[PDB]
């Protein structure tokens, strides 16, 4: 409900090392291609102004009662620690979004590329040799500055503790009103007049500062931090068929950072939302109706990965049995794609295996290549200022980058619940699927610039119903499969996977013998991830990537489509509740032969 | 005769070597990769077969020894008792012929076990396949069957990621997702945690000295002074260069050996691989004349990548590619196979060249060089052997280069569209052909190659650089530069204000009328003028 | 944050004692050399341009000593220093009533023939004499008192010993 | 060389630890629960002082555990409502009741180290500002410049019939100060 409104009173520059045209440095621009103040700039600037206030109230003591309050509101800075710290770092109470131009003005810009450039102008700069008084060689630059008078507004959230006394609430409001009013400048070249601003909270005024002036001598230490522990009841019904499948549509309202790995100083991003990111929202919304924590432990609940929406459905990870013509083919070209589970390599022309992306739907007489979805992503670069030199330094890292999924992307997950848990809910709330609409924050850096997503629930979809072909069984890994070897570590092998399905389905399987046709097309996967509740990284999870494929000739018995359906719901292997293990049997995209086909302001 | 063909090959090289930004680990990681199929192969062969391949390697410090019939005998015929023959050994790959399955198996065990111990985190495996010599062509079939089945058996194998698994309580590597296990030191001497993987890379950085200093006594002689020296310098350049067509040759080589006999295929196939390796090495030794301030991360086969001094990298790569063509024209063992394959007796390579300010992250700058090489490698479709079918690229060598001038962003797609200002216009001609116009004159796409010839850029740079005062003032070059970002009508308008004041501008025209800096190309308008202004100071040579 | 013993806001009126020209990127169809204007099109002194005029004069005062200048105006190189303690804002120029920007013609006279040289004709927009703008300084003192060199600077401004903008030797600034 | 391993199925963690207690004497343990990851130590009899209420599953309980000492490591993971699989891995052939014995040959075992979180802040305390404290079971006091390494052995064996070697397991041993 809170906003920050920023009125820019001189021309202002922010955010980018890159430079485009005849300008040397270019300003940060949002998804509408309009300039804006990133939420991490806004937090870092506002924190700094609150740090000055607290530093004054402490009579200049750099640690003290009032610096405790800053660490309460804005969270601790680990990596400024100078000695042994035994408590875990506190997160911030205050989340501050990015500040954007007025939405009705932003609509007027749409498509008017020449006007979006005109919001800024080149500012020249020269450096002058002190003895000769003439410009130094090399020392010439031209810089983009955005026109003064821009009025920008940011959403702010204060998720205060459920128990904070009204005296302490007035202290928090006092500091934030104080730090806002002390804030006078932001962005680049502040010390030389760029980026002068008025920063105001909605609903904080001089009354908030005046109360603090009247009362700061009375103020105590902040309350101690406490984790929100889980709480089980153990009261759930037994799981009973059927399984209800509730599609959840996720739409990114700001960039989302979903850490794949760090290489150097750049955090790389996944191109899907793992199901673990949604368990916090499932806990928020359904934990009032049934014991969500017990359901996870019993496996009565699955939230799949969210993959890019194609054909109105979740895009499916591209099967590694597809190979494209290396010269000018593949799904990116829309032609020259061979399903190597069924087609020989053509003579002469060499192929490259498919390695990523998602395909839409395909049917056993598609006459076309399946619709292929792409996920757009952007690189955001940040810095960390050392407070005494007021510039970044090696002692504080100083430069880092996030890849992020940009805004406006749409993803589809599915929550699956057994019939007995939907009965539990519906006995308590008939409209419970209405409570699944939410806006939530997921990811890395979720509390500021990144991570804002809409969730919308669809209507209950039908259970998947694969074809029970007794000739070949074919398995498409729609999600990463984690298996444990018989030593309970993850060093399982594809022969352990044969036994798993063989044992699970009551059939014997053997690799197909056709010398031109590949039978197995896996790649290894390793996931490294934190666990926030533990405060320690998860054990490393090893398995096979989504998109991996294999096909077996059935040696004896008969495969039962009833059991294939059930595995397509609950998945196979470890941690299926996070959407690992999700799998597709006998999908015709593995069965078909593809080489002949082609793709379809105010 | 009957026997087995062993293939041993190293996977994941680009991830293992180029991920970590630390110069010592990239050198160290590349060394462990080279040693795995040479030093460790020959030691592995010697421990299994009781041969002395390692002694000849370490005395000669070169692979040429395994060409010599006394030093690497035929497995076939009774005249020699040898039970092993190395068909090929090279960086990242090795192939051997063995007459017993158990020794074939034991060789692969021996080599891979040593990799697990001495080179943790290196991914290496092998395959052996039945080789039948009563088929006159079975050895060529064995090679292709071995390469085919190796991919399939890689999947049904335990990955290199299946070890060093994180426990929640174990600290992190500083440079990797792996759990820390060891300590090392920052360049400023502060202690840092590292993994066993990064520890062994950093340790092995010294072992690379002995190999490269045999290539030239100047190279990598004191690694810490290279790091110090690079920081003093103004620009670096990550160069990546890659050979064209060898893969299609070697997948089809039965067609070009002449006599359809196993012994000839081995003899030809072995010599070709060694010949390429020498051509790459010889061309590199020629190219360094343009400059010590050059670090080979990879040098071998058809493949080169080095961190050069910047503003010497266009000439080093031009000189390298020209020298590499000249080597492959003169080397007999390539000449006839290339002549039969492509109608001309030479091979070719292309290069991607980042050119970076020295502190900028290497792992990012190398990812550019991987994208620039793909653009330079587009000649492999626009210039082609006439009436070939399926159409084969004609041997042509080309460059693409960048010169970053940025602190963060580095997206080839953003980079190139931000200087493609109008839908009819692009301000770059940058995939430049370095092959001489004489060699290309009988390919399709000849006129395209001439519009893209590097000599057009190198000439234009000389005019900009030519002079007691500039022939074209910088004052005026920057007027043109600004106008190029406008519509072509406005760009031509500004040139027409100038074109008669500076008679040198007749040489920069491209219209054939001396009234536009743009020429039409594939329906687009494109110009060399902005490449010449960019590259003006990155055409320096000790010659 | 940066510790600050006292923040000094140092402000007043600056008057153009001769016509000013702070240049923009240049050219404006009306003149060859064109005045800097802020994003609202108002004429202004960029704080970069004024800050450099002040830092320049102090450097001539302190005999080009770097060591003391960097302690006021900050640095990038030294591990101890970083951001500037003196802050200089942008200041809009208010031209006198009814007055307007003047265009000054210029010519270069060939030293041999005594006549205008070919191409050496130019014109410059100038802010007329008597125009005003705000002095917009802030100083974040970490020590007590006020630096004497910063007091000498303000004395020099009141003496009118500082020149700002272009053509400083040829009438302006 | 044989790495022995013993399997038992449909066993609760409280019951698995009880069955192996003769061999898990002084064993360090690492228990995974939805809320927290706990180090524990068994006494020299091989018992956990509050074993039932610590090792129950039913209410946010432990779902996976590892127990290790010089001679062996026990692993357990849940599979249905608190019934799990026990596997005990040992360098020594040992009698275990009800456990099904097996083994696999290995070519060589190479030692490994994993650095634990943080510097020094019976039981000792490590601390790092990234994570706060970590209390670890370690009898010797720690000097201010020490580190603690968990130590292990990786077991190398042929995986492929083509003779490709790999590590077939890693066994944890003990905490060691370095
Ligand atoms: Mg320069
Ligand atoms: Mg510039
Ligand atoms: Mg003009």
């Amino acid at each position: 409900g809170i906003e920050i409104t920023i009125t820019m009173q001189s021309d202002w520059h922010v955010g980018t090392g890159m430079g485009r045209g005849e300008l040397d440095s270019v300003v940060q621009r949002d998804g509408d291609n309009l300039p804006y103040i990133p939420g991490k700039t806004l937090t870092g600037i506002l924190r700094d102004s609150c740090e000055q206030v607290a530093l004054g109230l402490d009579n200049g003591q750099t640690r003290g009662l009032w610096h405790g309050w800053i660490n309460f509101i804005f969270g601790d800075q680990p990596a400024l620690a100078q000695g042994a710290i035994e408590p875990e770092p506190r997160p911030a109470l205050i989340a501050i979004g990015s500040a954007h131009l007025d939405p009705k003005l932003k609509a007027a810009f749409q498509g008017k590329k020449q006007l979006q450039e005109a919001i800024a102008f080149m500012k020249p700069g020269v450096a002058i040799d002190a003895i000769t008084g003439t410009a130094k060689k090399d020392f010439l630059r031209f810089e983009e500055v955005v026109r003064l008078g821009a009025k920008l507004t940011a959403e702010v959230e204060l998720n205060l503790p459920d128990n904070l006394s009204e005296t302490n609430k007035k202290v928090i409001a006092g500091i934030l009103a104080s730090g806002a009013k002390l804030t006078e400048r932001l962005g680049g070249k502040r010390r030389r007049g760029n980026g002068r601003c008025e920063l105001k909270f909605s609903g904080y005024s001089d009354q908030q500062i005046q109360w603090l002036k009247d009362n700061y001598q009375s103020v105590d230490q902040p309350p101690k931090y406490q984790q929100n522990k889980l709480q089980s009841a153990g009261d759930n019904p037994e799981q009973q068929p059927p399984w209800h499948i509730i599609p959840l549509t996720i739409k990114t309202l700001s960039p989302v950072v979903l850490p794949a790995r760090t290489v150097g100083n750049v955090v790389e991003c996944l191109d899907y939302i793992p199901g673990r990111y949604l368990l916090g929202y499932i806990h928020k919304t359904l934990g009032e109706y049934f014991d969500v924590s017990q359901a996870i432990a019993a496996g009565d609940l699955i939230i799949t990965n969210a993959t890019i929406k194609i054909d109105g459905k979740a895009g499916r990870a591209t099967p590694f049995c597809l190979f494209g013509e290396k010269l000018d083919g593949g799904l990116g070209k829309g032609k020259g794609v061979y399903n190597r589970f069924q087609e020989s390599e053509p003579d002469g022309i060499q192929l490259k295996g498919e390695r990523g992306g998602y395909v839409g739907q395909f049917e056993q007489e598609q006459r076309n290549l399946p619709n292929t979805g792409k996920i757009n992503s952007e690189l955001f670069t940040h810095n960390t200022i050392q407070d005494d030199v007021q510039r970044p330094t090696s002692d504080v890292g100083g430069v880092y980058s996030y890849e992020a999924i940009i805004a406006g992307q749409t993803f589809v997950a599915e929550l699956r619940l057994p019939d007995s848990l939907v009965k539990q809910i519906t006995s308590k709330n008939k409209n419970w699927q209405a409570q699944l609409k939410a806006t939530i924050r997921i990811g890395q850096s979720k509390k500021d610039q990144y991570g804002k997503i809409e969730v919308t629930s669809g209507n209950s979809a039908d259970l998947p119903k694969p074809t029970g072909n007794n000739k070949t069984l074919s398995i498409w890994f729609l999600s990463d499969i984690l298996l444990r070897g018989d030593r309970l570590n993850f060093n399982a092998t594809p022969d352990d996977l044969k036994k798993y399905l063989e044992n699970a389905l009551d059939i014997k399987l053997k690799e197909r013998s056709d010398n031109d046709l590949i039978c197995i097309a896996l790649r290894s996967q390793r996931t490294e991830s934190w666990q926030v509740r533990w405060g320690l990284p998860r054990p490393s999870l090893v398995g096979w990537q989504a998109g991996s494929c294999l096909i077996y000739d059935i040696e004896s018995g008969t495969v039962n489509a009833e059991k294939l359906q059930e595995l397509m719901i609950t998945g196979i292997g470890d941690r299926c509740t996070e959407g690992y293990g999700q799998i597709g049997f006998n999908d015709p995209l593995l069965s078909a032969s593809l080489g002949k086909l082609t793709a379809k302001s105010n | 005769f009957q026997g087995f063909l062993v293939l041993i090959e190293t996977s994941g090289n680009q991830h293992f070597i180029f991920s970590t930004n630390k110069l010592r680990e990239n050198i160290g990681a590349s060394e462990l990769t080279y040693l795995a199929t040479t030093e460790i192969l020959f030691q592995g062969v010697d421990r299994v077969f009781q041969t002395n391949y390692y002694d000849q390697w370490s005395d000669t410090n070169s692979l040429n020894f395994l060409a010599d019939s006394k030093l690497n005998p035929a497995i076939d015929d009774p005249k020699n008792n040898a039970d092993i023959e190395i068909l090929l050994a090279t960086s990242g790959k090795a192939i051997a012929l063995v007459k017993e399955e158990g020794k074939a198996k034991q060789l692969i065990k021996e080599v891979t076990k040593q990799a697990l111990i001495n080179a943790p985190g290196l991914e290496i495996g092998g395959i052996y396949v039945n080789c039948n010599w009563q088929d006159k062509l079975g050895v060529a079939k064995a090679v292709k069957e071995a390469h085919k089945q190796f991919e399939v058996n890689r999947a049904k194998r335990a990955g290199a990621n299946g070890r060093f698994l994180r426990l929640p309580i174990a600290a992190g590597c500083s440079v990797s997702e792996l759990p820390a296990s060891d300590f090392d030191y920052n360049a400023d001497g502060d202690k840092i945690p590292v993994s066993t993987v990064s520890k062994v890379k950093r340790e092995t950085a010294k072992s690379a000295k002995k190999r490269l200093r045999s290539v030239d006594g100047r190279l990598v002689n004191d690694l810490a002074q290279l790091e110090k020296s690079f920081d003093e310098l103004d620009w670096l350049a990550v160069v990546h260069a890659d050979g064209n067509g060898l893969g299609q040759i070697l997948l089809s080589l039965e067609k070009y050996i002449g006599e359809q006999t196993n012994r000839n295929y081995i003899d030809k196939y072995r010599r070709l691989s060694l010949a390429l390796d020498n051509c790459t090495i010889n061309a590199f030794k020629m190219a360094i004349a343009v400059f010590l301030p050059i670090v080979p991360l990879i040098l071998g086969g058809d493949d080169l990548t080095v961190i050069c001094r910047g503003d010497y990298a266009l000439e080093f790569t031009r000189e390298f590619l020209e020298a590499f063509e000249g080597q492959t024209e003169t080397h007999d063992d390539i000449k006839v196979i290339a002549q039969k394959a492509f109608g001309v007796d030479r091979l070719s390579a292309c290069a991607g060249i980042s050119i970076i300010k020295p502190h900028f992250p290497f792992s990012v700058a190398y990812t550019l060089a991987e994208r620039l090489i793909k653009s330079a490698k587009e000649v492999k479709q626009k210039v082609t052997v006439t009436n070939s079918s399926p159409i084969t690229p004609f041997p042509c060598s080309a460059i693409d280069f960048h010169i970053l001038y940025d602190s963060s962003g580095i997206d080839f797609d953003r980079i190139r569209e931000k200087l493609r200002p109008e839908d009819n216009t692009e301000l770059y001609n940058r995939p430049y052909v370095v092959t001489a116009a004489e060699n290309l004159s009988q390919a399709q796409g000849y006129e395209w190659s001439q519009a893209h010839s590097l000599q057009t850029l190198a000439d234009r740079v000389s005019y900009l650089r030519s002079e007691g005062k500039s022939a074209l003032p910088s004052s005026q070059s920057h007027a043109l530069r600004t106008a190029l970002y406008l519509e072509k009508n406005e760009a031509d308008a500004q040139y027409s204000l100038i074109s008669q004041r500076y008679k040198i501008l007749k040489n920069f025209a491209e219209d054939g009328e001396n009234k536009s800096l743009f020429h039409l190309e594939n329906g687009k308008y494109v110009t060399r003028f902005l490449d010449a202004l960019d590259a003006k100071d990155f055409f320096a040579n000790a010659n | 944050a940066r510790k600050v013993t006292t923040r000094w806001k140092i402000t007043g009126t600056l008057i153009a004692e001769t016509p000013l020209h702070i240049g923009g990127v240049g050219g404006d169809a009306d003149t060859d050399l064109a005045l800097a204007v802020n994003g609202a099109g108002e004429y202004y002194v960029p704080g970069t341009s004024l800050a450099g005029a002040l830092r320049g004069w102090m450097t001539q005062l302190l005999n080009n000593d770097e060591s003391q200048i960097k302690d006021l105006w900050g640095d990038h190189l030294d591990a101890k220093r970083g951001a500037s303690f003196v802050i200089v804002d942008d200041a809009v120029i208010h031209i006198p009533n009814n007055a307007d920007v003047e265009i000054r013609e210029g010519v270069g006279i060939d030293r041999h023939f005594g006549t205008a040289a070919n191409g050496f004709k130019y014109s410059r927009a100038v802010i007329p004499k008597g125009s005003k703008f705000k002095l917009p300084l802030t100083f974040d003192s970490q020590d007590d008192g006020l630096p004497n060199a910063l007091i000498q600077l303000l004395c020099a401004l009141e003496a009118g010993d500082i020149r700002l903008g272009a053509a400083k030797t040829r009438g302006l600034g | 060389k044989n790495l022995y391993h013993y399997h038992q199925y449909e066993i609760t963690l409280e019951s698995a630890v009880d069955s192996c207690k003769n061999h898990l004497q002084a064993a360090i343990g690492l228990l995974y629960s939805p809320q927290k990851c706990e180090l524990v130590k068994l006494d020299n009899s091989g018992k956990l002082v509050d074993s039932y209420n610590r090792l129950k599953f039913n209410n946010l309980g432990v779902f996976e555990a590892r127990f290790f000492n010089l001679n062996c490591e026990l692993r357990w993971v849940n599979e249905s409502n608190g019934n799990g699989t026990a596997v005990l891995l040992s360098e020594s052939d040992i009698t275990l009741t009800g456990f099904e014995k097996g083994l696999q040959e290995f070519i060589t075992a190479i030692d490994q180290q994993y650095l634990l979180w943080g510097e020094p802040a019976g039981w000792q305390r490590l601390a790092e500002a990234r994570i706060g404290k970590l209390d670890i079971p370690l009898d010797n006091p720690l000097k201010p410049k020490d580190r603690v390494f968990l130590t292990s052995e990786e077991y190398i064996a042929e995986v492929d019939d083509f003779g490709n070697c790999a590590v077939i397991d890693e066994r944890l041993i003990k905490l060691e100060v370095k």
